[PDB]
């Protein structure tokens, strides 16, 4: 019942990542660990506290102590970046409880700055009685970015939709942010700008109507 | 190797039902029983239930209790998964997974998953508006142009520039899901601005489920 993991873990290569998974008294319970790389399916990595399935690297080893069970990935490699879930069989409700998940981030890539191009609404989009702003972010690392919009230079919180970051052809992340508007506000405010904060670093682009 | 292959992605509307198959390959199917797992977007694994290929009895989780139906077919070596009273919060990837009687207790073999987008929107084709580059840029450097693929509710829309000849600078961003249950994405190419009138830039926004084939040129701002 309620298996609990820390959300994020960062370990540079060579070190050993010890992803912890805590349930109330896991006293040698059937602890099982699963790696879930992006886009694909969970694959069993460690079962029965510490044992492995055949074909799983010798690096992976588990340990289930008293009240907290942990996963030891000795000599971490870049190909070990994934989400890791723990799981036991709860006899109280006869259920199969999974952990909260832990995104393991292998480092080994210097911090990168976004490129935050802006697009006004189209001359044909206004002909269609609408106006949507486009914010496109690419070529930035630490997969975490905060977005905030500004009309003219007055704060805004209405009509903005933003997607979650995604790995590129590069191993740098990318995300998109949109803003639907009304056409009379578009040419009343002098300029629209993209304000994108990444790790505490803000880059902006500006445009004026036609 | 013993494989688990699942049905393809399904698109349902709230209040319906959805069946997802998960075929086992090879051995006497009714050897070791298998279970099902939900995983909503971005979130974590959730256990849904069990069926025994042999003794077709089932055992579910409390959240999906009564609204999930699990069946198996001994002849074709498969298991089935039915959600009843489909709700919008059930949009997820639904995995299947077998546990082998003996070694041990975890699911050694997993399925590929089946995305089940669940929303009330109707199958619609997107409207395209060209996005003009930097107005001046006469003596500037490099600029970005693009196409706006607005408003559609199936999420395989494919954009390609000039029948695929344009490759350098292309970055088609993942689509956004606006609050109305409808999608929108953008595709942008970065090119030197010295050619702002001597090569042609046309994007082909294809949307197969509505067979909406629309071309849209991006000329410099005017």
């Amino acid at each position: 019942y309620v298996l609990t993991q820390p959300p994020s873990v960062s370990v540079a290569p060579g070190q050993t990542a010890r992803i912890t998974c805590g349930g109330n008294n896991i006293g040698s319970k059937s602890v099982h660990w699963y790696q879930q790389k992006p886009g694909q399916a969970p694959v069993l990595v460690v079962y029965d506290d510490s044992d492995r399935p055949s074909g799983i690297p010798e690096r992976f080893s588990g340990s289930n102590s008293g009240n907290t069970a942990t996963l030891i990935i000795s000599r971490v490699e870049a190909g070990d970046e994934a989400d890791y879930y723990c799981q036991v069989w709860d006899s109280s409700s006869v259920h199969y409880v999974f952990g909260t998940g832990t995104k393991l981030t292998v480092l080994g890539q210097p911090k990168a700055a976004p490129s935050v191009t802006l697009f006004p609404p189209s001359s044909e989009e206004l002909q269609a009685n609408k106006a949507t702003l486009v914010c496109l972010i690419s070529d930035f690392y630490p997969g975490a970015v905060t977005v905030a919009w500004k009309a003219d230079s007055s704060p805004v919180k209405a009509g903005v939709e933003t997607t979650t970051p995604s790995k590129q052809s590069n191993n740098k992340y990318a995300a998109s942010s949109y803003l639907s508007l009304t056409p009379e506000q578009w040419k009343s405010h002098r300029s629209y700008s993209c304000q994108v904060t990444h790790e505490g670093s803000t880059v902006e682009k500006t445009v004026a109507p036609t | 190797e013993v494989q688990l292959v699942q049905s393809g992605a399904e698109v349902k509307k709230p209040g319906s039902s959805v069946r997802v198959s998960c075929k086992v390959s090879g051995y006497t199917f009714t050897g070791y029983y298998m279970h099902w797992v939900r995983q909503a977007p971005g979130q974590g694994l959730e256990w849904m239930g069990i069926i025994n290929p042999s003794g077709g009895s089932t055992s579910y989780a409390q959240k999906f209790q009564g609204r999930v139906t699990m069946t198996r077919d001994t002849s074709t070596s498969t298991v089935y998964m039915e959600l009843s009273s489909l709700r919008s919060e059930d949009t997820a990837v639904y995995y299947c997974a077998t546990v082998r009687v003996g070694a041990s207790d975890a699911f050694d073999i997993w399925g590929q998953g089946t995305m089940v987008t669940v929303s009330s929107a109707s199958t619609k084709g997107p409207s395209v508006f060209p996005l003009a580059p930097s107005s001046k840029s006469t003596s500037g450097g490099t600029a970005a142009l693009g196409c706006l693929v607005k408003d559609y509710f199936p999420e395989p829309v494919t954009v390609s520039w000039n029948s695929g000849a344009l490759t350098s600078g292309v970055h088609t961003f993942p689509a956004v899901l606006q609050s109305s249950g409808l999608y929108s994405l953008s595709s942008v190419v970065t090119v030197p601005s010295s050619s702002l009138g001597t090569q042609t830039y046309i994007c082909n926004v294809n949307h197969k489920p509505s067979n909406t084939k629309v071309d849209k040129k991006v000329e410099p701002k005017s």
